[PDB]
């Protein structure tokens, strides 16, 4: 257990981290990278905070088997 | 009340009819099973 | 036939005259199941008899159950009802 | 007529009180009132799943107190599964018979036993509760229905909100219902059935709520549940494998699907309907609008396309019921081919008797439901099609292009139909002026199915190669060198396939479309045609419009339902024949001590199956033996049925080869001979109507017709396997 | 939108149900104080058995409270009930009033913190389950047991 | 004869229009309204009586146990004689049925207990079925523990 859980669990709560990256996008306020991904891609994003932990745990599931 | 009987004065009649006329007969065939006639 | 041995004796006291002392006319001016009350005199026993004793107390030792705060202050206790670590 | 007080009015005719039953749920007849309609339809599916939760409770009962289930769990080879037992009255007591576990019941095969075994039911005990928890559910579904007309029933409103009924029903009840399950299993089946292949006996297997409470029991065997954080937090996974698999194949022992991997399904499949169901737009953002995501299809050809339809499909039952049916007919016949195939039950696929009638009931329910999408279908067009109000643009075109795919379906049937029944003619011919040479056969012009063979041979070769994960094949039909036997009978083998399977593919190709033909005709020119410009006036269900123009009868879409019924029963009628013989002649039977194989017909299939006169002696006069042989056995009903069967069958050419006409006045003559007794009835006697005498005949024709096989098959496997 | 109604009502959509949320507010408080009374008063100095079978205490836990809770429900409905001394004259949401000795009180609105006490005691109480549950051990073992090892 | 005052079964408020008080012994029960009709009811009425009446005398057969804490031909003729005996008693009165304030008092009561009896004469039975044993001691002989 002890830091390394602490560092896979973190990890599976980063692995949350990277579809943050996607859509992350930014541009704020210049250019609208941020303004487009809340747009059509978030109608917040903590709900992607939870969209992140599920499709997460499958990228990773699938990024070992792909 | 006048509405429960009228229900079951329908086409139900038939079945009710039916199913005492068949419970008749069966248990008449469970006192005198077999019976290919009438001897008395 | 309904009569004979009062019915059987109400039947009833045929499976069950709920408890009838035991150890009967002894020390019986006390209690049914007998935790004893006893005589009178001294202690009751059926521990009971104890009674608030002092350490290594014996309720049936193992080695475990619970119990007190004994002798000058050991409550929480280290073996129950203590933080554990 | 009770639902319409015009139509509940008063009695004058006979026709009356068959109308009355005719359109009892027709309820967009009884009002124009949209929201109206959709509550009583609600609540009419409350009232459905009432009665078969019903249905359940009387299964799981007779299964506890009127069944052998736990002598058959010990002796599962040769042991005979019944359920239901018959009282002793007027010499009744004789379709009680010797089925095994010491007991006189009448050999089932609606293989529930299986059902339970899988879900590693034990004990009367256990059915005896299940059965009450149904009852307690069906008292539920009656009394919420009534609720819900009576105290509070649903806006309009409420019912149009798809999206949020979509995102639910794929999510709430697919998902967490596959999930639910998946939990049983791993928990409780898995376990539990481990030790019943262990030859362990029930009553010395652990009570299923010990090995969830303590993981010591469970723990033992699959000991990736020795942790208690479990790996699953961990996110490696790896150490899970030991209680679900992707192993596929067939159990040696058990001869079904291992649970090791159907629990592996649902829960893939679990989460899969949980994403999925995370699609569509609701209240809180995030979602689609279905509305707006089908508009955005169009296309060169299609001009505007799918514009309109969410409208339809919002305020149109039989819009919704005619798909609905469509699919839901569709996948019962998938299921059938896809349990025969992978036996997913314990001592399933051993179980001849059950799974010929399995396959074969699912046959007939997916062919029924996909007939009804036809009518549905048509009352569509009927009733709710209005170009004015919702156009949609890719119905039109259709319409505008109908002359065209029917003459061209209709061509197909012609092509299909000399190219499929004619082969056999020919071989008939030839066979019988003492040529075998010239008939299309394996020993003389080959005619084989290479592309059919080829997919199979990929499916072989697939584990290791196109699927490192797959330790087995898929199906042992597409495993090559492997043979599962389960006692002493075959629960699967490599089905081959040769000349006589590429004629009877092409015969299912041809009554499918045939059937598609005679329905889709029907649903196009429901409305107009250059014959009756204006039929849609004259209705969904109506006979005709007069021996004008040469004759009119049976124009209405109705009466197209009506011939595409009997059509749908004879090509059923043959996929279940086909089944049967395949089945019993390529892969089922007895395995001895050195491995040779005797099936029950002995692979006669593949060079009398291609003649007619072939299926009549070597399929029909040779297997029909048991059941023209069954009077004074147990299987005596059978028999008796199969007599009874013959008879409304031919009972229904009397209503289909004649006209009301006849009858009316054959009445007026009998009416007459009642005057004359003071015994004329104030309702006066009248023949069916038109099309009364057309829905009498068909049903009865598949009765007697569908009746007639299943006491030929029951009697078959139940007397042979 | 959970919360907006809109009803006739079967009592899903309109003001009651949050009527019952008002009343489980204080015997989910009666129940909590009274369940850790016999807990803790013997701090100083599962099947498990009392008297017969608790079901028979049961047809009379579920028999005078139905002679009670019963009635109370008659006054909701209409205001009268009328069968004994019995007075309800108050208000169907509360009626204070002789069964309360010498009071009458209410206003601050001691109501909003007698629901707040209401839906904390229910938490409280919703505490105890889910926590004795899937644990295994009781509220209190887990709890001292987690001031013990937080991390 | 007409009473909003009654005291009903369930209080707040137990009123059907068949019901009214003006019967004795009407305490307003009847949700399924086993007789709406005055032919209904006028018939219930009388079975509701008969029955009563005859309950209480089995009742009085509850009375014998405690005095003391079945014939010459069994069966058979004894009931013939009772059938034809109490047949043209209740023959008579079967053709009576289609054909002072202080009784209202005594009627009101007469059901009321009458009521009893069936209830008690039911219960006593439903107890010993299944159950073999009398309910001649259980009063104070079940009183000893649940
Ligand atoms: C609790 C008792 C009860 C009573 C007194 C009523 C009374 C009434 N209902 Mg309600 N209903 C009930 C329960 C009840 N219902 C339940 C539990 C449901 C949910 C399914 C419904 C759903 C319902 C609908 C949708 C409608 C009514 C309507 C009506 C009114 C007309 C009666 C009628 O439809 O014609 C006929 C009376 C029948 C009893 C028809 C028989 C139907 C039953 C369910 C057949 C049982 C299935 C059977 C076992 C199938 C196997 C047969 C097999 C032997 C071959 C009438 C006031 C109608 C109305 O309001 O008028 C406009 C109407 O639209 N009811
Ligand atoms: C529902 C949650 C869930 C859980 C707990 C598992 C767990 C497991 N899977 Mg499954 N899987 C799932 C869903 C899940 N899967 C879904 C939705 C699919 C798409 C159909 C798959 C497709 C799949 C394949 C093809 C395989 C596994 C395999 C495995 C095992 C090895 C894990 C591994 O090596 O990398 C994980 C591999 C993945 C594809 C992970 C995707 C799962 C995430 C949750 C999707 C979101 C492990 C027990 C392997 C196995 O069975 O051993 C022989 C294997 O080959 N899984
Ligand atoms: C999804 C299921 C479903 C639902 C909800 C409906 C609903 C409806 N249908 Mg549809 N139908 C379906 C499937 C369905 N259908 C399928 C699969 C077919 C193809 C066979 C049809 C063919 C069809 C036709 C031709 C018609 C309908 C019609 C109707 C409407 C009213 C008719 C009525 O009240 O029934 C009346 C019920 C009877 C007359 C009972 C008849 C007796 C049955 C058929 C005997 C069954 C034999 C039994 C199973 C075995 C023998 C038992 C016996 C020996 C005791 C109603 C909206 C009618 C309509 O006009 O639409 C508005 C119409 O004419 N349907
Ligand atoms: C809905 C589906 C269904 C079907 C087709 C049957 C069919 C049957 N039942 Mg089952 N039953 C069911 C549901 C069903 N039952 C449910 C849900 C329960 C739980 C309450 C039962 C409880 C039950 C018992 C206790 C018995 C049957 C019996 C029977 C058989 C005798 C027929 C009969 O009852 O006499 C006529 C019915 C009446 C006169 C009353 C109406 C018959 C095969 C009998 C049997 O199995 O024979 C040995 C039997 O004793 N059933
Ligand atoms: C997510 C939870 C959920 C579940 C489990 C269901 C389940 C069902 N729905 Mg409902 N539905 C839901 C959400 C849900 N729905 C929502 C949010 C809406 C609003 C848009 C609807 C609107 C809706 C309509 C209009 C209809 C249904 C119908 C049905 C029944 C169809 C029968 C079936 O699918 O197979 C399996 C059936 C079962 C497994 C029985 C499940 C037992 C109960 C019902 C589950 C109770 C949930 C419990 C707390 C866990 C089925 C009981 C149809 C129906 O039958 O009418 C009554 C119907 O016409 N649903
Ligand atoms: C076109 C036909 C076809 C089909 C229907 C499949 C189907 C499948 N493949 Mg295969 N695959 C194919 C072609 C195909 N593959 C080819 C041409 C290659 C060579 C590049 C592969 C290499 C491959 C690998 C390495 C794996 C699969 C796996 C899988 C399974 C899981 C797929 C998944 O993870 O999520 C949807 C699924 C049964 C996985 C598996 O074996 O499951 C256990 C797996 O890891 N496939
Ligand atoms: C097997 C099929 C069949 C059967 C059984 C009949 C039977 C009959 N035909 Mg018919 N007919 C048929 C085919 C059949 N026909 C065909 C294919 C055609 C060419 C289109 C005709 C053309 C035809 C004509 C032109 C006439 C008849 C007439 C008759 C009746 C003659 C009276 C009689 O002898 O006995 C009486 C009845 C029977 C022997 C059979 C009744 C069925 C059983 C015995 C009734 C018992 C029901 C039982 C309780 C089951 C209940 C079911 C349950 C769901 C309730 C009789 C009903 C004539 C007629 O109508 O005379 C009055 C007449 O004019 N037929
Ligand atoms: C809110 C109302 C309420 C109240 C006032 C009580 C009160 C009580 N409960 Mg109940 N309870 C309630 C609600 C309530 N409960 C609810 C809602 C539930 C359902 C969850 C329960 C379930 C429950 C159980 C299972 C039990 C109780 C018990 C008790 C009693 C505690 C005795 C004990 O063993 O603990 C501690 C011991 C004491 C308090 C004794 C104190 C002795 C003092 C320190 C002096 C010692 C000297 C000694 C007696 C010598 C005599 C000298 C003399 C002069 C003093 C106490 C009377 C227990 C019981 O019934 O007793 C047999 C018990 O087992 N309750
Ligand atoms: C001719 C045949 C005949 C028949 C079948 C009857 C039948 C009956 N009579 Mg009648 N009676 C008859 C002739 C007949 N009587 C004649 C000629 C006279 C003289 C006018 C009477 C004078 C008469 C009187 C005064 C009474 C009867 C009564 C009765 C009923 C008494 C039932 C009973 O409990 O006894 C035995 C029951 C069983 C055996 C069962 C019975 C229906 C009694 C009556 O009306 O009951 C309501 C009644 O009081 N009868
Ligand atoms: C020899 C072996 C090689 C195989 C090739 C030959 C076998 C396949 C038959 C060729 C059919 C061509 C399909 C083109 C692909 C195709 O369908 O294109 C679809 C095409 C696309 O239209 P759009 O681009 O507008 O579509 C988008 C919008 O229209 C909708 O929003 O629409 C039409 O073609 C309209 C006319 C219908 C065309 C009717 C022909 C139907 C063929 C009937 C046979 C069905 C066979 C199914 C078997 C499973």
């Amino acid at each position: 257990d002890f830091i390394g859980s602490s560092t896979n669990v973190i990890m599976v709560a980063s692995t949350t981290l990277m579809l943050f990256a996607g859509r992350f996008g930014l541009a704020p306020s210049a250019n609208r990278k941020a303004t487009a991904g809340l747009k059509l891609e978030a109608r917040g994003d903590p709900a992607g905070f939870t969209l992140a932990d599920t499709l997460a745990c499958g990228t990773v599931g699938h990024i070992i088997g792909v | 009340r006048d509405l429960k009987t009228y229900l079951s004065v329908a086409p139900v009649a038939s079945t009710l009819w039916f199913a005492a006329l068949a419970g008749l007969l069966i248990e008449i065939n469970r006192l005198f099973p077999d019976a290919l006639t009438f001897p008395f | 036939s309904v009569f004979d041995a009062y019915l059987e004796k109400s039947k009833a006291n045929k499976e069950l005259n709920d408890k009838k002392r035991l150890a009967t006319s002894g020390a019986n001016f006390a209690r049914a199941y007998t935790v004893q009350f006893g005589t009178c005199k001294f202690p009751e026993n059926f521990t009971g008899c104890q009674d608030l004793a002092k350490q290594k107390k014996v309720p049936f030792i193992s080695e475990d159950l619970e119990l007190e705060c004994e002798g000058k202050d050991k409550f929480k206790c280290g073996s129950n009802v203590f933080w554990k670590w | 007529g009770h639902f319409s007080r015009t139509i509940a009015k008063g009695p004058d005719t006979t026709t009356w009180i068959w109308n009355l039953h005719a359109d009892a749920h027709d309820f967009d007849s009884h009002t124009s009132d949209l929201e109206e309609i959709s509550r009583k339809v609600f609540s009419a599916h409350f009232g459905q799943l009432s009665i078969i939760f019903l249905w359940l409770s009387g299964m799981y009962f007779h299964g506890a107190r009127f069944s052998n289930y736990e002598a058959w769990l010990n002796d599962p080879t040769h042991i005979r599964p019944s359920a239901q037992v018959v009282w002793p009255i007027v010499g009744q007591e004789i379709l009680n018979g010797d089925v095994g576990g010491g007991f006189r019941g009448i050999q089932i095969t609606s293989g529930f036993f299986q059902i339970w075994r899988a879900s590693g039911i034990t004990s009367e005990l256990q059915l005896y509760c299940t059965a009450i928890g149904a009852l307690v559910f069906a008292g539920l579904m009656l009394f919420a229905g009534w609720f819900h007309y009576h105290k509070a029933a649903p806006k309009l409103a409420w019912f149009q909100d798809v999206e949020s009924m979509l995102n639910h029903h794929l999510a709430g009840l697919l998902g967490l219902g596959s999930l639910s399950w998946a939990r049983h299993q791993v928990h409780v089946s898995l376990p539990i059935n481990q030790f019943l292949n262990a030859g362990v006996d029930p009553k010395e297997i652990p009570l299923p709520h010990e090995f969830i409470l303590n993981r010591d029991l469970l723990a033992q065997l699959y000991p990736s549940f020795a942790e208690g954080a479990t790996p699953f937090f961990t996110l490696n996974w790896s150490k899970y494998a030991d209680f679900l698999t992707f192993r596929g194949g067939l159990d040696p022992l058990t001869g079904g699907l291992w649970l090791t991997d159907i629990a592996h399904h649902h829960l893939a499949i679990a989460i899969l309907f949980l994403i999925a169901g995370h699609m569509y737009r609701t209240n809180w953002g995030i979602g689609h609008g279905i509305k707006d995501i089908l508009e955005a299809h169009k296309g060169p050809f299609t001009g505007q396309g799918h514009k309109g339809l969410y409208e339809i499909l919002t305020t149109s039952w039989h819009a919704q019921l005619s798909i609905n049916l469509a699919m839901l007919g569709s996948l019962t016949i998938v299921v059938a081919q896809h349990m025969y195939s992978m036996p997913p039950y314990p001592y399933l696929a051993t179980d001849y008797a059950t799974q010929l009638s399995l396959f074969t009931h699912h046959m007939w329910i997916g062919g029924f439901l996909i007939v009804g999408a036809a009518a549905h279908a048509a009352i569509f067009m009927v009733r709710d099609y209005d170009p004015t109000t919702r156009y949609n643009d890719l119905l039109d075109r259709v319409l505008r292009h109908r002359d065209a795919i029917i003459s061209h379906l209709n061509w197909v049937c012609i092509f299909l139909g000399f190219h499929s029944f004619g082969l056999y003619i020919h071989n008939d011919t030839m066979s019988a002026l003492g040529r075998p040479q010239d008939m299309f056969s394996d020993t003389a012009i080959q005619l084989q199915p290479v592309f059919a063979q080829w997919i199979q041979n990929t499916h072989a070769l697939a584990p290791g190669t196109t699927a490192p994960g797959a330790t087995a094949s898929t199906s042992l039909t597409w495993g090559g060198g492997d043979l599962v036997a389960v006692g002493n009978k075959v629960a699967l083998l490599p089905i081959p396939l040769g000349t006589a399977d590429f004629l009877v593919h092409h015969i299912h190709a041809f009554t499918i479309h045939v059937t598609v033909l005679i329905l889709l005709k029907g649903v196009l020119f429901a409305r107009s045609s250059r014959l009756i410009p204006d039929k849609a006036n004259l209705g969904f269900r109506f006979p005709c419009d007069g021996p004008g123009r040469g004759g009119t009868c049976q124009v209405s879409a109705w009466d197209h339902v009506f011939l595409g019924l009997f059509w749908m029963y004879n090509s059923i009628s043959v996929v279940i024949f086909h089944f049967s013989w395949k089945m019993q002649s390529d892969v089922w039977g007895s395995i001895n001590d050195q491995g040779v194989v005797t099936h029950i017909t002995g692979g006669n299939f593949a060079q009398s199956s291609i003649t007619i006169n072939g299926w009549l002696r070597d399929f029909l006069w040779a297997q029909a033996s048991q059941v023209i042989q069954s009077y004074g056995s147990s299987l005596s009903a059978y028999g008796l049925f199969f007599l009874g069967a013959h008879f409304v069958w031919a009972f229904s050419l009397m209503f289909l080869f004649s006209g009301r006409g006849y009858w009316q006045e054959l009445i007026e003559s009998i009416v007459w001979a009642h005057n004359k007794l003071k015994v004329a009835p104030a309702t006066q006697p009248r023949a069916l109507s038109i099309v009364q005498g057309r829905a009498v005949g068909v049903t009865h024709y598949l009765l007697g017709g569908i009746a007639t096989t299943w006491a030929f098959f029951l009697a078959r496997i139940i007397a042979v396997g | 939108g959970l919360s907006d109604p809109e009803g006739t009502g079967g009592f899903i959509e309109p003001r009651w149900l949050a009527y019952g949320e008002v009343i489980n507010g204080r015997f989910a408080m009666l129940g909590a104080v009274g369940a850790i009374a016999p807990e803790y008063l013997g701090k100083v100095g599962g099947t498990y058995n009392y008297w017969a079978d608790n079901y028979t205490l049961f047809v009379l836990e579920m028999a005078l409270m139905g002679f009670a809770e019963h009635r109370r429900f008659q006054d909701w409905a209409k205001p009268g009930s009328m069968g004994k001394g019995n007075p309800a004259y108050p208000g169907g949401p509360f009626f204070n009033p002789l069964g309360f000795g010498k009071d009458e009180k209410s206003l601050k609105e001691l109501k909003l913190k007698e629901v707040k006490n209401g839906r904390l005691a229910m938490l409280a109480i919703l505490g105890y389950f889910i926590q004795g549950l899937v644990t295994g051990v009781g509220p209190y073992q887990n709890l001292l047991d987690h001031v013990a090892d937080p991390v | 004869v007409a009473e909003p005052d009654r005291p009903l079964w369930f209080p707040g408020s137990t009123p059907p229009p068949w019901l009214d008080g003006s019967l004795p012994g009407d305490f307003g029960f009847d949700p399924l309204g086993l007789g709406s009709d005055p032919e209904s009811l006028r018939w219930n009425v009388q079975a509701e009586l008969v029955h009563s009446r005859w309950a209480m005398l089995g009742a009085a057969g509850i009375f014998i146990p405690e005095f003391l804490t079945e014939y010459f031909t069994d069966t058979t003729t004894l009931f013939i004689v009772e059938l034809v005996f109490i047949g043209w008693a209740e023959g008579r009165r079967w053709a009576d049925i289609l054909n002072p304030q202080k009784l209202k008092e005594l009627r009101t009561k007469e059901i009321k207990n009458g009521r009893l009896a069936m209830l008690a004469v039911m219960g006593a039975w439903f107890q010993h079925i299944y159950t073999g044993t009398g309910p001649i001691d259980n009063l104070f002989a079940h009183l000893a523990d649940p």
